[PDB]
RNA sequence: GUAAUUCGAGUACGCCGAAAGGGAAACAGGUUAAUAUUCCUGUACCAUUUAGCGUUUAGUCUGACGUCUCAGGGCAAGCCG
RNA sequence: AAGUCGGCUUCACCCCGGGACCCGUGAAAAGGACAGCUAAAUGUCCGUACCGAGAACUGACACAGGUGCCCCUAGCUGAAA
RNA sequence: GUGUAGACAGCAGGUCGCAGUGACCAGGGGGCUCUAACUGUCUAAUACCAACAUAGGAGAUUGCAAACCCGUAAGGGCUAG
RNA sequence: GACCCUCUUAAGGUAGCGUAGUACCUUGUCGCUUAAUUGGCGACUUGCAUGAAUGGAUCAAUGAGAGCCCUACUGU
């Protein structure tokens, strides 16, 4: 047997592949509300989250429980959120996606009504309405795709701040270093082709060359799907 | 409303600040009270309280101050006498 | 003005704590970014410059007090704009 | 859950984990062959309980925080007449 | 046995304040403060000698290695340990 | 001469030696090529390199009950994403 | 040594570099460097068996990397 790769090393979990959990403020979630109610509720500061790298909102809600937000651009301290089935359509409410106009953007999206938001979410990202049809809307995610998602889910109005973070090149291994150490990545990262023959399936040779095709298929076995996985095309435009 | 300032800084009592003009307004002998739009909320509170006529301004306190012949800005002014001027006129 | 531009002491800027590395692009692209983040940024309550930069996309205003989440390396984002612009005059429309 | 355990991840409830993290309170001198803020002389200080004499504001503050760089004040050591 | 006075400097120690930097944001809980004052009584348990290293540790050794250079150190020359 | 000061900087004349940073301490320099951009890592005990890493460039999978992976299962890593 | 043809069992090397850390023949031929050089540098090159992210060419700063030359110095 030689030995397993870094991906199944991940996958039982040992300490140099598992996320350092306790620096992280808080999780990221919608406010919990029951049918038919309209809570509200005014910021009380803007801080940082160590976890993606931008700002989150604090809210203290009028029954009293406070709560982290994720942060859209222009949220400032005072302001008042009115998440609920009956707020208006402003930078900062979360309301359903349903009776959101077409042309408007939005962020932090659910899949199912009540999940609290897992689609746009990094830095500066978000999302736009097209269509409204009975049943369903399509909103077109950053990603570039259709989405069909159901009338009765809440999402933020505006973009997620923090926006331009990747304009600023590392130019160094020292920046990036600091980075890595709130993540569960690993860096630095060795090359396939300069280990041995045991490491991995590129390994060994008298010189660094891969050998075999990099394109694997879809069926391979786990500790093969290494290279490009099941691409459907390669290269550049030319 | 903008070229009677002018002559209301010529000629006639006026005074720039908040502070002196909560002072004239409660004494009562500033005959108006000008506000700039964007002031603070916590103003506006003697501007009710205060029986002065409240004249707004349209814009923004930041031009507001050049206008009135001074490079700082300018929260809310008023004039005491208008002498030579009818900014009152546009007011009361 | 500002320290000594020289005939020569003029094209580095910021970027010339780094000395003979990391070559010309990256070089050009850290300092223009660093021009732009260090401008003298304007409020919107106040209408007063006095906006600095207090953390990643964290900006406040030193007069007024204000704090607001933003960009990263500037306070105000074009897509931010757009969408200020387009609710704008949706609204103003009715 | 496992054929099953002394085996196995998670959840609830507990409980442990720092003689360099947090932390209520003591100093001088003497004494012995070998112990000393521990024994002796002098002068102090802090908690828990009991009894007497009164009272909350009870929700906040502190404990409680990175790297570099600099001004101001003070002082053990040091030096001069 | 004298046991009186002045002056200079002061880190590597204490207090206090400012600035810059981050695609790094730099712990938590017990405890304490805000209502206490007077009096007597109580304050159990464990460690405490000596070495801490070119002879008291570890490498079979009274071993030129390592753990500990972990924390501190006077006068002159000299930027200076 | 500057300075509140500690001190620091500068001058004029005389004079000794083979030699004045007089001992201690304390870079030899220049030119033409190959190679790796650089700071970093490495065969503990024969290999400190042109090898590994790196910022930069490009490609591929996946809209989250996802892609990739661990477990016989119960359940998990990535993921407070 | 062109270019019409080929052998074209898919196509038959574009820019570049070239006796190379890759050139067997080989101490390849010519120039600068020495009294004298299987060396170093420059030029040519019919490339046994160079060549474009199996990355090509060149490159300031850096190097306990690998060669050759000058000056000072010395019991090498
Ligand atoms: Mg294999
Ligand atoms: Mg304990
Ligand atoms: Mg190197
Ligand atoms: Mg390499
Ligand atoms: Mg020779
Ligand atoms: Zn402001």
């Amino acid at each position: 047997m030689g030995k397993r790769l870094i991906s199944q090393n991940r996958g039982r979990g040992t300490p140099t592949y598992r996320a350092p959990s306790h620096k992280y403020k808080a999780d990221l979630r919608h406010p919990r509300v029951d049918e038919n109610s309209s809570l509200r509720g005014e910021v009380v500061g803007i801080e940082h989250d160590p976890a993606r790298s931008a700002p989150i909102a604090k809210v203290a809600f009028e029954n009293g429980e406070e709560l982290f937000l994720l942060a859209s651009e222009g949220i400032a301290v005072g302001n008042i959120i009115e998440c609920g089935d009956d707020a208006e359509v402003k930078p900062g409410n979360i309301v359903p996606i349903g009776n959101v106009p077409e042309g408007f953007f939005i962020c932090n999206v659910e899949s199912k009504p009540n999940d609290g938001g897992k689609f746009v979410r990094s830095s500066g990202v978000y999302a736009t309405v097209v269509t409204h049809e009975a049943t369903r809307t399509a909103v077109s995610m950053p990603s570039g795709n259709i989405k069909w998602l159901n009338p009765k889910c809440r999402a933020v109005v505006g973009i997620v701040a923090g926006s331009g973070r990747v304009d600023r090149p590392w130019l160094k291994a020292g920046k990036k270093y600091h980075k890595m150490k709130t993540r569960a990545a690993k860096y630095p990262r060795v090359s396939a082709v300069a280990m041995n023959p045991r490491d991995h399936p590129f390994g060994g040779g008298a010189w660094k060359h891969p050998g075999k095709p990099t394109t694997v298929s879809r069926n391979a076995p786990p500790g093969r799907k290494v290279g490009l996985i099941a691409a459907r095309r390669t290269g550049m435009k030319r | 409303v903008d070229k009677s300032l002018i002559k209301a800084v010529k000629t006639g009592k006026v005074i720039v600040g908040a502070n002196r003009t909560i002072d004239a307004a409660a004494n009562g002998s500033a005959k108006m009270v000008v506000l700039a739009s964007n002031c603070p909320e916590d103003i506006k509170k003697k501007i009710q309280a205060t029986d002065i006529p409240v004249l707004e301004y349209e814009g923004t306190s930041v031009e507001l101050g050049p206008v009135c012949g001074k490079p700082f800005t300018i929260a809310a002014m008023a004039i005491l006498d208008v002498g030579e001027s009818d900014i009152l006129a546009a007011t009361a | 003005m500002a320290k000594k531009f020289t005939k020569k002491g003029r094209i580095s800027r910021s970027a010339g704590r780094f000395g003979p590395r990391y070559g010309r692009k990256d070089r050009k692209l850290v300092a223009d970014l660093e021009e732009r983040m260090r401008a003298p940024h304007v409020c919107t309550k106040c209408a007063r410059p006095t906006v600095e930069r207090i953390g990643t996309g964290i900006w406040k205003c030193s007069k007024c007090g204000h704090t607001f989440a933003g960009g990263t390396y500037i306070p105000y984002t074009s897509v931010g704009q757009t969408l200020l612009r387009t609710m704008k005059n949706i609204a103003e429309a009715k």
